[PDB]
């Protein structure tokens, strides 16, 4: 888990966009595989081929979302020359949401996913810049 | 669909049972006393006495005190040649500027 | 877990003997009065549930509610005061025994400190 | 009585004796079953419960005096006799209320039997109440959904009770019943048709009596035969006790039954099942108004013993 | 009442509240240091009691 | 079931929990868990129904799996430490296995699936015990090992528990399932502060126990298991449904009711440790629980539903069974907020 | 401060232990007495606030609001006597107790010295309000309205709780005096930006900012008369008071973070006034007018100039009174025709003459007619915003024009024209309704003689 | 660690996976439970014997006792399901949803 | 009035007396405990 | 009868008694805040004879 996280974060912002996109794609693929496994367990497919198809669809959707997010964020950082601006991550998240809508073939899903994902990615970038702790070590 | 009472007729005018109603309740005596209580404690007490109390409230905002202090200060400044109002809310001799 | 592992703490003891050095909560304490109020409300709800006159039926039962609530509230408040006194005592002792971690800071008056002025235009 | 009493040693099997039986005297409308039931109760020494009517619950609760129709029952047998196909649902509402009244009656009877030990002689029973409902449905007075609701309610309440040891049925024929009704005097009863009584008899002889005979003995008597109380009593005194599931009862199930029958609200728990039939579904405003009217009755506001208006005192220390 | 009564009451209230704030910050720092070091009366997680050890001649000489 | 036998089984459940909360040996904690399961299964099946048997089987399977994982964790900790005492576990893998086992026992998501089913299958009397008393032992074990708990895993489980409890509670019309999902959300709330301050977990547990005791006893006093059946209670007994509305508002975490105490103190402790995103998300997700509580309050008291004609007979009779603790549990679960500084007594 | 809190609490046992023929009378008597006693709180000092004790204090901002609440409770009782006349005694007592609890909670919010106690009570005000709206509302939309209102408020306020606890942990105290003296500038970091938002959005939801205002029309339309009265008079000013109290620790980030909210309010005033121009429901029109009026208070608070704060306080008091009276008039019309459609009943100027005068005066106050305190507040805010930026005057003037337009349009539509022929149930107005309108109007007109009282602590 | 420890831990893991993955019968799930119990017994016994923890040699026997107690619990639940449904198929346990 | 005598009926003087005695005993014990605590607190400090 | 009047309108005395009790409580609270009674550099003055406190 943290291996992929450090394979993505150690790549500096606005540098090696291909490798950054690959790392984001790997993270998305792992998330999609987890979701596919849970869906198969809770909602069993009728056939093995159906399960393989469901896993492939979910994994491809998640990996495409991750790849598009990474490419968009890195390209924005490169072009705008602003590696430490959350707007890059916002654009990447909205692009990922648009790709999610395209995969699901729904404009409303695309727009809602663009908005929420962009907000969440901007929040993640702000937390990285400032030092926000999602899981804070017990300090008292 | 259900055994339910028919919608009650629109609220019966209290003028019907007693032409002098003042609104409020249905009993004429309690109507009269509720009207007396409302009018008294609303207009004669908390309105009249309230406005008089808030009109003669002692000057704790210190407006007259501020005006008198300003008059004294202006007298001192003009009589002694001081330039009325200074240009520093605090004395520079007590400021350790970097 | 903070106070659970304090040295000398006797397990399953509601009030340690060292707590007696603290002043007991006054019987006119507002917290104790609120405990009595909770007991009275419990009595009223008991009357309401059993469909009896809420404010008059079973005066002995409501009295027992109030007495039990006041008794347990008094002991509970005594324990709470003891625990807060323990917390303050331990904090003061730790500060005293660790001067380096809590050093006195240079006292600079506002005439010396430079705080930036942000205008409101 | 409670779990503590059962633990301490109070067991109902000690109280049961030769005459610790529940007897239901059944029959068609105005078949004279009431006199037979009373005569059985007098000679066998058992307690007699007159057939539960609309205001039976009023007798057990409060002053024992009937309440207003708006409050206790919201139904009329006379209206059913006059107009059996009314659009107010009075027919099925009356049938459901009578089933609830007989369910309470059966509970009181079983309680009395399990506590005092004295036997019980009831007129008809929840097990025999379905005859009227089936007759109403066959006549067309009530629709199928009402029958479905009645079956749903019955299958959840009757299962928790033991069927009567003896089922005494009077078999007065339909024309004789018609003659008695036309000579009884009540015009509303005179308004009863012939197919209604015929369907009552058909249900009694096709479903109730065979099913009861499957469980226990079913004594049967004609009009002449039922007039000899000694003959009917002698038959009960020599019936094979193997009949009925009562011999298959131990103190455990008896404890369960005695706990159930003492809590009337638990007895009537599934009577008010939330099935929104238009015939019984009382609206929110009417429900509120009628409940407020009931709460304002003397002694019906607070729990029994805490109503100061009806002479109850010491409430401050009570 | 006089304007000085509210003045002195405000001074007392400010003193009490400032003491409360300083004590709260002090308590937070003390708790953090005690949890980080475990050298105080708080956060003393239990360890094995040494009174259970049996200091008696065992079977094997090398104990 | 004989009342003597039922009392012995209840005392065996309580003795198992006390063995878990009293021993200093891991083997005895596992023994107490086993006794709790053994004496809980027949208590679940006191009233014999196919649904009761299904609930008992599912609960037994889940608790058996959890106990096996817990014993494996204990054995691994012994292997890597040679210690049986309940202390700082000396193996990370054993710690993870024990955390999974204890979360499965508590019903923390994604081990939440059995709770709505087992709770619905059993009666209200057994459901109260399952949702109140059965949470004591695993929470006590977690509080004893809070130092060795990996904060990330516990926080993820707590957040998922809150989310899933809220989401599940919205689609439920059966009261028992609503209570089960609310219990899942509150268990997540309790386990959120375990790595930070265990006294806040104890406070939340006490408040939740009082609220759930009040709610289940009100349901028993109304003999209602569905929203429609509970709706009729406004006609027979408006006091019960009004108190139920108040208790639901308290469970939502609305001030000045007592349900605000645990959430407020938990947010305080989590902000003291520089965690600001997690408590904010938890507070925002509590709104789903508040939603379904409000929906129930509407259907029960805030709005009046159509009753049935047969309630007229029920109006005459008074309840015979008397739960002596119900008024106290209602009061303690609604009007104890002015008494938070009593937190120190739990230290 | 307990001189007002204790009698407010004692109102509950009084009403519960009073005869069924005397709940309203006793409630009115003693609520009016409580207001008379609370009038003594207006004797504010020039510089220092009235610090009664460690828990409660009052300055020239808290006192007018406290007086408004204590004065509005009797008015709510008088307005709610009518429709709650066929209700059972227990439910009437319950409604009165809900009103009393709301008033008590409002008093303890306006007097609290601790930000967290203020938050606790200001969120505790939800429960009596929600119950009142969802239990005694007439329509079927009262259930959705209660949810919208409750969830908008909670989603706004929970981050405020988080931020307040964080500030307590970092600064050591949440007391208003200490947090005011020990104030420190906020940096431009993202963390400070989100703390600023968490502190601001909670009160932005309360006084409805354009965009977060959707709950106000539903709440004001579906709730009973008394509920609408509180929601319009005090529950909206709660957000303004909280914002004016918390803006002390939100500087200087406000200078840069206020732009979105300033633009939102300065456009939403025009949008909501235009919406009022094309409304078909009287209560909805009044609610949108309330939104438009509170937009000015939002602007004034977000500008942070002394004239802006004075105008904000004056507008809060004036708008509370005017909106409460307008809702009462609409309630009378509704109780007469049993419908809230504005075009349903017309030509009421010929059937109810004195009610027409009440409508005229209320509309004149609503459109900020000089020298009413409404105009005092509006003009102070307009001058403050003009000093902030000269361009603001265009929007301010357009808003004033549209407000006058829709207020006079309401007056013409309701109290003018040809009477509705078929309507025959319009009886002569009772003494109670006229007394309610008089008690709404007379303090409002008298405050223009002593405007210093409601001009806030910066006067 | 010695390879025997690895084998026993792997056996426990396999039994756990088997129990978590039902197919049709409830009997096989109880078999996997008993297998996990046996694996834990072997693990604990090897650990105790290897470290010469004499006083802890009674732990595996207690584990076995509670193991067969759980087995008896499972068997009784199995008979009730069969009595109520005719088969011990795990799919019959379907009334309780969510 | 009632055909069936009320289950509560005439007051259970045993239960009422027990409740009153318990309440009085609790009050007396509380007062004595408070007095002892005050005396001990004064003794341990002065 | 007089007793009828009081037994029917005893509730008209709660809130006035409440106000009295609240004023007393406010005075009691003011008592426990006399930490700077006469020790403020602005209002600190010598007590006049036969004046133990300035009540501040």
């Amino acid at each position: 888990a943290k291996t992929l996280l450090h394979k993505y974060s150690d790549i500096p912002e606005g540098t090696e966009c291909h490798r950054k996109a690959y790392a984001s794609t790997s993270i998305g693929g792992a998330t999609g595989l987890i979701v596919s496994a849970y869906s198969i367990a809770l909602k069993p497919p009728a056939s093995f081929l159906e399960g393989v198809a469901r896993t492939g669809r979910y994994t491809f959707t998640s990996a495409a979302i991750g790849a598009i997010f990474g490419l968009t964020s890195c390209i924005s950082a490169q072009v705008r020359e602003k590696p430490d601006d959350p707007l890059n991550y916002f654009i990447g998240g909205c692009a990922g949401g648009l790709t999610l809508g395209a995969r699901t073939r729904s404009y409303g899903i695309g727009a809602a996913a663009c908005a929420y994902m962009g907000l969440t990615a901007a929040l993640v970038k702000m937390g990285q810049l400032e030092g926000w702790q999602v899981f804070a070590e017990p300090k008292v | 669909i259900r055994l339910q009472e028919d919608p009650d007729p629109e609220d019966e005018n209290l003028y019907e049972k007693n032409p002098d109603s003042h609104g409020y309740d249905k009993d004429p005596i309690v109507d009269l006393w509720n009207m007396r209580v409302v009018f008294f404690f609303g207009f004669s007490i908390v309105l009249v006495l309230g406005s008089t109390f808030v009109a003669y409230l002692p000057d704790y905002r210190m407006q007259e005190w501020a005006r008198r202090e300003a008059e004294r200060l202006v007298k001192y400044r003009e009589a002694n040649g001081l330039p009325l109002m200074e240009s520093n809310c605090f004395d520079p001799n007590k400021i350790q500027l970097p | 877990t903070m106070m659970s592992g304090r040295p000398g703490r006797v397990p399953l003891q509601f009030l340690p003997n060292e707590a007696r050095s603290l002043p007991p909560p006054k019987l006119t304490d507002p917290r104790l009065v609120y405990m009595g109020f909770l007991g009275y409300c419990s009595g009223l709800i008991d009357n309401a549930i059993r469909r009896r006159p809420v404010v008059s039926a079973g005066l002995h039962r409501q009295l027992l509610y109030v007495t039990s609530f006041v008794f347990f509230g008094y002991y509970l408040l005594k324990r709470q005061d003891y625990m807060y006194a323990l917390r303050d005592h331990d904090m003061f002792a730790y500060v005293k025994s660790h001067p380096e971690d809590f050093p006195e800071k240079d006292k600079k008056t506002y005439g010396e400190i430079l705080e930036e002025f942000h205008p409101v235009r | 009585y409670g779990p503590l009493a059962f633990v301490l040693g109070e067991r109902t099997t000690r109280k049961l004796t030769e005459t610790s039986k529940v007897i239901t005297v059944d029959g068609n409308i105005c078949s004279g079953k009431g006199r037979l039931a009373r005569e059985i109760a007098e000679k066998l020494g058992l307690r007699h419960f007159p057939e539960a009517g609309i205001h039976y619950a009023d007798s057990t609760t409060g002053d024992g005096k009937p309440l207003d129709v708006q409050l206790s029952g919201n139904c009329s047998l006379e209206k059913f006799y006059d107009d059996p196909k009314s659009n107010d649902g009075n027919s099925y509402r009356l049938q459901s209320w009578l089933y609830a009244s007989r369910l309470l009656q059966y509970a009181d009877a079983l309680e009395h039997l399990l506590s005092t030990g004295q036997g019980v002689v009831l007129e008809r029973s929840i097990y025999s109440d379905f005859v009227f409902l089936e007759a109403m449905y066959r006549q067309g007075f009530i629709r199928k959904q009402c029958v479905e609701h009645y079956n749903e309610v019955k299958k959840v309440t009757a299962c928790e009770y033991l069927p009567p040891h003896v089922v005494v049925y009077v078999d007065v024929p339909v024309p004789e019943i018609q003659s008695r009704i036309q000579k009884k005097g009540n015009p509303h009863e005179m308004k009863i048709t012939a197919a209604y009584l015929q369907d009552i008899e058909n249900a009694y002889k096709k479903t109730f009596l065979p099913e009861m005979s499957e469980k226990c003995e079913v004594l049967q008597y004609s009009a002449r035969e039922a007039e000899d109380a000694e003959k009917v009593v002698e038959d009960i005194e020599y019936l094979k006790c193997d009949k009925g599931p009562w011999p298959d009862q131990d103190d455990r199930t008896f404890h369960r039954l005695r706990m159930l029958v003492q809590n009337k609200l638990e007895v009537l728990n599934y009577t008010t099942i939330p099935v929104y039939l238009p015939e019984i579904t009382i609206g929110a405003h009417q429900s509120d108004r009628v409940f407020q009217k009931f709460t304002e009755l003397p002694g019906r506001k607070y729990s029994p013993g805490y109503n100061e208006d009806v002479g109850d005192k010491w409430i401050w220390l009570k | 009442d006089g304007p000085e009564k509210n003045y002195e009451k405000t001074m007392a209230i400010l003193q009490i509240e400032a003491e409360k704030a300083e004590l709260r910050l002090k308590e937070l720092e003390v708790r953090r240091l005690m949890r980080a070091r475990g050298d105080g009366p708080w956060y003393q997680y239990p360890t094995i009691d040494k009174a259970l050890i049996d200091h008696s001649p065992k079977t094997t000489p090398d104990n | 079931m004989n009342p003597i036998i039922y009392t012995t089984l209840i005392m065996t459940v309580m003795s198992g929990t006390m063995l878990v909360m009293i021993s200093s040996h891991w083997l005895l904690i596992w023994i107490g868990f086993e006794m709790n399961l053994l004496a809980m299964i027949p208590v679940l099946m006191k009233n014999f129904n196919p649904r009761a048997t299904e609930a008992a089987t599912k609960y037994f399977l889940t608790q058996a799996t959890a106990s096996m994982m817990l014993m494996m964790a204990i054995i691994i900790n012994l292997l890597y430490s040679g210690q049986w005492t309940i202390t700082k576990m000396f193996n990370p893998v054993a710690m993870t296995m024990m955390t999974m086992a204890l979360a499965m026992k508590l019903g923390l998501s994604p081990f939440h699936f059995w709770v709505p089913e087992v709770t619905q299958g059993i009666s209200l009397q057994a459901g109260l015990l399952l949702l109140t008393w059965q949470k004591l032992a695993p929470l006590s074990v977690l509080c004893q090992i809070s130092q060795s708990i990996n904060p990330n895993l516990m926080l993820t489980m707590a957040m998922l528990s809150i989310l899933i409890g809220g989401w599940g509670g919205l689609n439920q019309t059966q009261l028992r399932k609503i209570m089960a999902y609310s219990s899942i959300a509150h268990m997540g709330w309790m386990t959120a502060v375990l790595p930070y301050n265990t006294t806040m977990t104890i406070l939340n547990l006490l408040i939740y126990i009082t609220m759930t005791l009040a709610m289940f006893m009100l349901l028993i006093h109304s003999s209602a298991t569905t929203t429609l059946s509970l709706s009729h209670t406004w006609n027979k007994m408006p006091v019960i449904t009004s108190l139920m509305m108040v208790t639901l508002l308290s469970m939502g975490g609305l001030p000045p009711l007592s349900g605000f105490m645990p959430k407020w103190m938990i947010i305080q402790e989590m902000t003291k440790n520089e965690s600001i995103i997690m408590p904010t998300l938890m507070a925002m997700t509590a709104l789903l629980n508040l939603y379904f509580y409000m929906r129930l309050a509407y259907s029960s008291s805030l709005t009046m539903f159509p009753s049935t004609n047969n309630m007229k007979m029920k109006w005459q009779f008074e309840h015979t069974k008397q739960m002596k603790l119900l008024p106290t549990m209602i009061v303690l679960s609604t009007l104890v907020l002015p008494m938070t500084p009593a937190l120190s007594s739990l230290n | 401060m307990l001189k007002i809190i204790i009698p407010t609490t004692m109102l509950l046992p009084m009403t519960w232990m009073s005869k069924h023929n005397m709940i309203w009378i006793n409630a009115t008597v003693h609520s009016l007495l409580i207001s008379l006693i609370s009038l003594s709180l207006l004797n504010q000092l020039g510089e220092n606030s009235l610090n009664f004790s460690l828990t409660f204090f009052s300055d020239s901002l808290s006192a007018p609001l406290l007086v408004l609440t204590t004065w509005l409770l009797p008015l709510m009782l008088m307005a709610s006597q009518s429709h709650l006349s066929k209700e059972t005694t227990t439910r009437k007592k319950l409604y009165i107790t809900m009103l009393i609890l709301l008033q008590l909670f409002l008093i303890m919010t306006f007097t609290a010295t601790e930000l967290i106690l203020f938050y606790i009570l200001f969120e505790a005000t939800l429960v009596p309000t929600l119950i009142i709206i969802t239990r005694w509302g007439n329509q079927t939309e009262r259930l959705n309205a209660g949810l919208y209102f409750l969830f908008y408020t909670l989603a706004g306020s929970l981050p405020l709780l988080v931020a307040l606890v964080y500030i307590q942990n970092t600064t050591g105290s949440l007391n208003f005096l200490i947090i005011h003296y020990w104030s420190h500038p906020l940096s431009n970091s993202w963390s400070n930006i989100f703390m600023w938002l968490a502190c601001i959005m909670a009160f932005m939801v309360k006084m409805p900012l354009y965009g977060l205002h959707l709950w106000l029309p539903k709440a004001h339309v579906e709730a009973p008369i008394a509920g609408s009265m509180v929601l319009a008079a005090v529950l909206l000013k709660l957000g303004g008071y909280g914002m004016m109290r918390i803006t002390t620790i939100l500087n200087p980030l406000t200078n840069y973070m206020a732009y979105p909210f300033l633009m939102l309010s300065m456009w939403g005033m025009i949008m909501t006034s235009s919406i009022c121009l094309r409304q078909t429901d009287l209560k909805s029109l009044i609610a949108y007018s309330s939104v438009s009026h509170m937009a000015l208070v939002i602007v004034a608070i977000m500008i942070q100039t002394p004239w802006s704060f004075m105008g904000a306080t004056a507008l809060m008091i004036a708008h509370g009174l005017t909106s409460s009276m307008l809702f009462c008039l609409a309630n009378t019309n509704y109780e007469r025709v049993h419908s809230r459609t504005m075009i349903l009943a017309r030509g009421l100027q010929t059937l109810l003459p004195l009610m027409a005068t009440w409508w005229l005066m209320a509309s004149l106050t609503n459109l900020a007619l000089p020298p009413s305190i409404n105009l005092i507040g509006e003009l102070f805010i307009i001058t403050a915003s003009f000093s902030w930026s000269n361009i603001t005057i265009i929007l301010m003037g357009m808003n004033m024009m549209i407000t006058a337009l829709y207020s006079l349009y309401m007056l013409i539509t309701t109290q003018r024209g040809k009477y509705t022929h078929h309507i025959n149930n319009i009886k002569a107005s009772f003494t109670r309704e006229n007394a309610l309108m008089a008690l709404h109007i007379l303090p409002l007109l008298l405050l223009t003689l002593n405007p210093k009282m409601i001009l806030g602590p910066l006067y | 660690m010695p390879l025997v420890y690895m084998n026993i831990i792997m056996a426990f893991a396999i039994a756990l996976a088997g129990l978590l993955m039902y197919r049709s019968h409830l009997m096989s799930s109880l078999l996997c439970l008993e297998g996990m119990m046996l694996s834990l017994f072997i693990m604990s016994t090897l650990i105790i014997l290897n470290t010469h923890f004499t006083l802890a040699n009674m732990m595996p026997i207690i584990l076995l006792v509670f193991a067969a107690c759980e087995a008896a619990l499972g068997l009784s639940l199995l008979v009730m399901v069969s009595n109520t449904y005719g088969t011990d198929y795990v799919q019959n346990l379907n009334l309780l949803q969510c | 009035f009632y055909i069936r005598e009320p289950p509560h009926g005439s007051p259970d003087w045993l239960k009422v007396g027990l409740t009153l005695g318990t309440s009085v005993f609790l009050w007396i014990y509380l007062i004595k405990q408070h007095k002892e605590d005050v005396l001990e607190y004064k003794r341990r400090n002065g | 009868n007089v007793l009828q009047i009081v037994r029917d309108h005893w509730v008209h005395i709660l809130v006035p008694v409440g106000f009295v009790f609240g004023c007393y409580l406010d005075r009691r609270s003011d008592e426990k805040l006399t930490a700077f009674r006469n020790k403020s550099l602005l209002f600190k003055r010598e007590l006049r004879p036969n004046e133990e406190v300035t009540w501040k």
